[PDB]
């Protein structure tokens, strides 16, 4: 099962450089050829590049859709591996607020815990469940979260309650019977005692009993459940959000990364312009922590000057999902091949309407592919549910994450029959020559 | 009885009535009163106008025969070869 | 009081009896007119009996067809105010199994509790919560329900345990700091201390420490969650079953009684039959508390023999060279059956609401779902992707038949307000009595 | 924004003479791909010579059929930039009374 | 007989939008530009597999 077996000498098929030397070509045009299998399909790596310093383990991006990614969306996609990219349909501080939803959802410690005055009702407390989704508030003096710790509320501390109107401090569990720890406590340390503890939430004190953060057992569960969750440096899950490129966004970008956010993406059906020039420019200049994922190209041409501007991703797509634009398969080979060459990853955006056509997309060469419409009807879209003859516009299809489990078993699978047990891999082996295809006819693809 | 000077026929769920049936009912109870009636829906043609005009109704309303006309609210576009409002 | 404006002395409309002295008719042949209305159309009762002894709330029954009913689905019916039927397509014990499930699901003292013995790994608990979903195992000498408490085992005492072949007594909670009660103790005293610990279990031991029944916390929610539960006497959801009326049967009616059924629902093209009568005779005289549902009739002459062998209820419907148009057979089945005190039942082809309505309208009391529940995610079997669509098998996705039957619940609101009664029962009353009117729809009046 | 960004070295495309060096096509057989923007559309001169001696403002004319041109129709298109041709099916005396109405 | 489009002047500026549009995408202030640049092969094109006109 080695390297004599796997190696072609013979060459039976056509290299991706044959293939896209002439006419622009769709995903239906070719099909890759089978190659050789000694590992089954559940070893199969298929992480890709979402931009040079981000490494995805789904290389699966939301699109950046008023219909398709908000803050649920986007907690989905970094939960399953790969990530989401806010749509800028909004205003500045709503696209901040959903990239905060992202990024404070999954955290270690929990630095400015969500607290309340002892006052206020226990509505409010049931309003932030239903709403925001957090357990576990903190009464607090002044209701600030800097400190003096009188209680915690929980679920079944108030599910039992019929007066909404009465104070927190009635139902709540109160700070001389709760478990806490001090200042100076490690991580690994804090959620074993609390795990020990058969509680839901641990506390963090100062030495006058204030609150300097919160450590949440939905945390240490989320972790189990979703180990190949897309996290940063802080274990919080990777955000993307997407802005224009005119003057005015200069203050939604910064916004923007006060958010959080650690991919900016530019949004225009043309980037190659001088605007989107100074804009890369100016991001990198400012905030050099970002990453920059430039606007939508289909040629080389266009590719060269996002690359110099700084750019550290391209989304290659236009006229795929006007006499201006250019097939998908060909543009995303010819962009991804150019950019590879000088270490720039590259999304695929558009026309991706199933499995097969992802797989080909990222065997030519994209690293990441964009779901725009594959993921249209899923509950984690912005969208509300209502019943014409079927439903809960488009069709419903359920947990957009049992989706991508589906979508990360397909392109295992047609990893395998291709023979390779990496995508980066197979998109080697395609610029070698050693994994062909075969472009097909038109009376081909009708069988 | 509550005043009405007119009345709206038409009605379509489980629940209405052919439309037809329902003006010439109603506008012959109402005419027996002293009350004209206004046939609502359901008019896309001239021919249904004049057959509910002759079948009691005093006065046809026009929804969908007056939906592309410009005095309407909207503004036109040119979506495939054709105007259109929206 | 309107009594002068809501009767109606002009009586503009066609009555009921008129309209089905004629060709036998389906749903979209006639209309109901308009009547008066003075109420908001939350404030409608659409409920009806399933039998002489049987009020649901909603006037639902879940089909029992192998793609329909089983454990999951007769739990959702009975707790948003229906019930379910589960079907005949199985086992004897399989088909108990699942009346097991549905009826001790939810309940007010655990009689049974599911216990375990110290020595016990926590795998089995994972799978007690996993293939049963039940989290509040309790353990016992000898792993018996009946024994002496020695702690219990829940979802936090398992979170974090790396080997699961460890003993349950290593993580669970030690008897000696369980807050519990004495066995001559009432329900109503019982929640209250549980809503005050603040825990989701309390056990109810006899002098001994022996273990005597169980209360739960999730019960208490459920109860808040769906306060128009079909319940019975003992605060279990009602559950139906399905049967052929042949000797082998006998076997399987002893053990639906012994599994705790309300209701025997008797499957059968036609129903009038030798066997039929028989059958129903014997389950009168030898389980006296079981009511029946009559097999499948479409006239009176049938009605007549099964009510006269003792009947609580009847399933009209069918569709061969046999049958009859469904509105016309509810009607005068419905009519006959309603002279005599028995509830009936429409079963099949209703797609809509509106059909649901008109069906309840023209005399039946509940209405029985098969195809409008067939895709739901409480139905038997699995999910798949075929084409861009999430499919079960095959039908399309219908979500939630819990968001379903609300639907369908404001739907019969809202007509039943159209037509100017507060009542379903009101309104099978006023047509009996000529006050509901309805219209005869010529083809071309399709739309 | 000036040459070094918009003119193209690497050549990623397919010139009109590589094109059309093969079988005959129609518009649908191929698609413009894109360059590089400056400027806001606003400033685009879309102007074309009608003949060698008249440049279009707008490069449309009105076809000369019975049904299309007329002299309302070629007053339209004088007036928006363009130019009109009063067809050829009628007198010689109507069309040029066509003219002059124009 | 055909349907009405209403008035050739509204028409008329539609494509002149059009036009200046699909310029600027392409990269050129001018369609003197265009054609200038199409035949110096500064201006490129990308013939379409039938497959790629259907989608
Ligand atoms: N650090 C603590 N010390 C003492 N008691 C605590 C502590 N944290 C939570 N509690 C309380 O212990 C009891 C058990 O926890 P809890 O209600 O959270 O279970 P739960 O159903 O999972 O609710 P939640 O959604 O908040 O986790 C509650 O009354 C809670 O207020
Ligand atoms: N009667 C009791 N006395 C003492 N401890 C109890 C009692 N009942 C449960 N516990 C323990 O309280 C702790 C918290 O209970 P827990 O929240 O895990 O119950 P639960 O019903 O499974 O709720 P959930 O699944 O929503 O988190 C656990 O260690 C549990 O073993
Ligand atoms: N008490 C508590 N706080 C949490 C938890 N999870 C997250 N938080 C924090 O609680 C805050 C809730 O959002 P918030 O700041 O009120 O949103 P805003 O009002 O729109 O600015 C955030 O700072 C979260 O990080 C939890 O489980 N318990
Ligand atoms: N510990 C516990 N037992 C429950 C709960 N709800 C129901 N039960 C009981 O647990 C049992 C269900 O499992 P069981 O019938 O023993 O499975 P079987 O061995 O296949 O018959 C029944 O005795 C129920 O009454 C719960 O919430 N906690």
């Amino acid at each position: 099962e080695n390297t004599n077996l796997r190696t072609k000498t013979l060459r039976d098929g056509t290299t991706a450089e044959e293939l896209f030397s002439q006419d622009g070509l769709s995903f239906n045009d070719f099909i890759i050829l089978p190659g050789f299998i000694d590992f089954d399909s559940s070893k199969v790596n298929v992480s890709g590049q979402f931009t040079k310093n981000i490494l995805l383990h789904l290389p699966l991006v939301s699109s950046p859709m008023d219909t398709v990614t908000e803050s649920s969306m986007a907690r989905a996609m970094a939960l399953m591996g790969g990530i989401g990219v806010i749509h800028n349909n909004c205003t500045v501080e709503q696209q901040a607020r959903m990239v905060r939803s992202v990024k404070l959802y999954r955290n270690g410690f929990i630095m400015k815990p969500k607290s309340v005055s002892p006052d206020v009702p226990v509505s409010t407390i049931r309003n932030i469940k239903s709403e925001k989704g957090i357990s576990g508030i903190l009464v607090t003096e002044g209701g600030k979260y800097d400190g003096k710790l009188l209680g915690i509320v929980c679920t079944k501390d108030i599910d039992f309650v019929k007066d909404a109107s009465a104070p927190v401090s009635q139902y709540m569990t109160r700070r001389e019977n709760m478990t806490v720890e001090r200042y100076p406590i490690k991580l690994e340390e804090a959620m074993d005692v609390l795990n020990r503890s058969r509680h839901g939430y641990l506390p963090v004190l100062n030495d006058k009993d204030e609150v300097v953060c919160l450590c949440s057992r939905r945390d240490a569960v989320r972790a189990r459940d979703y180990p190949n969750s897309s996290l940063d440096r802080n274990g919080h899950l990777l955000c993307a959000a997407a802005t224009s490129t005119r003057e005015a966004d200069k203050g939604r970008v910064a916004a923007l990364s006060e958010a959080g956010i650690d991919v900016l993406v530019l949004d225009s059906s043309q980037g190659n312009t001088i605007y989107q020039v100074s804009f890369i420019r100016w991001v990198k200049k400012t905030y050099p922590h970002l990453e920059v994922v430039a606007g939508n190209v289909v040629t080389q041409d266009q590719a060269k000057n996002l690359i110099d501007a700084g750019a550290d991703s391209l989304r290659i797509g236009m006229g795929s999902g006007l006499a201006c634009g250019r097939p998908q398969a060909t543009a995303i080979y010819k962009v991804a091949r150019y950019a590879a060459s000088r270490g720039v990853p590259c999304v695929a955006d558009g026309g991706l309407r199933n499995v097969g056509d992802v797989c080909k997309a990222l065997a030519v060469g994209a690293n990441v592919a964009m779901l725009g419409s594959m993921i249209a009807g899923t509950s984690e879209t912005p969208g509300e549910y209502f019943f014409k003859d079927g439903m809960r516009a488009v069709l419903d299809k359920g947990s957009v994450l049992k989706l991508l489990a589906y979508i990360h078993k397909g392109l295992q699978q047609s990893a395998q029959d291709i023979g390779e047990v990496s995508f980066d891999a197979i998109r080697e082996k395609v610029y070698e020559g050693q994994v062909l295809f075969n472009r097909r006819s038109l009376t081909a693809q009708s069988e | 009885d509550a005043g009405a000077d007119s009345l709206r026929i038409g009605m379509g769920l489980a629940c209405g009535r052919p439309q037809a049936t329902a003006i010439y009912k109603v506008a012959r109870y109402a005419a027996s009163r002293g009350v004209p009636c206004v046939a609502d829906g359901g008019l896309r043609n001239v021919g249904d106008v004049c057959k509910a005009l002759a079948v009691g109704a005093n006065v046809a309303m026009l929804g969908s025969m007056i939906a592309g006309t410009s005095e309407t609210p909207g503004e036109y576009f040119f979506k495939d070869g054709m105007r259109l409002k929206g």
